């Protein structure tokens, strides 16, 4: 019959359906710019070390909660990027690269050096400089705006955000303590801490639990939530991590 | 302009 020509064409279709074309690669639509090669090397490194912990734990499956970003605003085109940590400190990444981190009293003023990566300067709000007066006006505006109509909350040093990157599927946060946090369009979140060994999961309804990664991989899924597509989400993390680990010049 | 989940 002509079913032979049909069955053969069918078979070739199934083979081709197992390969890719027009497949999405991670593209950053927004990220803070780092004007230091050394700063990038430190970032790239941290991505590699943390990735290694994932991969080591991936080939090897056969509880302290990390600091996280509770809310954020990418206003990069106007004022700058803002965020709030589980410590309820507020940071603002200014478009020049500098940062002001106001504690829960005082604030840190951060920027980077071509010879020393990141540089920080602690101040008292009492003793704030006149030159940094506009910065804290912007922080004050971000602090109040974020309180009013952004929603989330969390329950041994000062931590700031070195790098954020917004992809279509998720926004990725690189904190200064080596923690990585991923916010998915699924409204599911997870944070990778402690060299890649520990994984934290935050729910759409804001339930958060920290678990060893080996265990979670022993489960084959986060224990509470089956709706969370963990395998795919851990794959995106890995793709995101690897991409950054090679960004060492700009 | 983008942001996290609203209140
Ligand atoms: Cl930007």
């Amino acid at each position: 019959a002509q079913r032979r020509l049909n069955d053969l064409a069918r078979e070739a279709r199934i083979r081709r359906a197992q390969q890719a074309v027009l497949r999405k690669e991670l593209i950053a639509t927004s990220t803070n710019v780092i004007k230091s090669e050394i700063s990038l090397r430190i970032l790239a490194s941290e991505c590699h070390l943390t990735l290694n912990g994932i991969v080591e734990a991936e080939a090897q499956y056969k509880i302290k909660h990390p600091m996280i970003v509770t809310k954020w605003v990418d206003y990069s085109n106007k004022h700058g990027f803002s965020y709030q940590l589980s410590t309820e400190d507020i940071g603002v990444l200014f478009n020049n690269g500098t940062t002001v981190l106001r504690l829960a009293e005082e604030f840190w003023y951060i920027s980077y050096d071509d010879r020393e990566g990141w540089v920080a300067s602690h101040y008292l709000l009492s003793e704030k400089p006149r030159e940094l007066s506009r910065h804290l006006e912007v922080v004050d505006f971000f602090a109040k705006y974020m309180k009013a109509n952004l929603s989330r909350v969390s329950t041994k040093d000062d931590v700031f955000l070195r790098r954020y990157t917004r992809y279509k599927p998720f926004v990725m946060f690189e904190l200064s303590d080596g923690t990585f946090q991923f916010n998915f369009k699924d409204h599911h979140k997870m944070a990778i801490s402690d060299g890649g060994k520990l994984v934290t999961y935050i729910s759409p309804s804001h339930e958060s639990t920290t678990y060893p990664l080996v265990e979670v991989l022993k489960y084959g899924e986060i224990p509470g939530y089956p709706e969370s597509n963990f395998r795919e989400k851990l794959t995106l993390i890995k793709e995101g991590l690897k991409q950054k680990s090679t960004i060492v010049t700009v | 302009l983008a942001q996290s989940s609203p209140a």
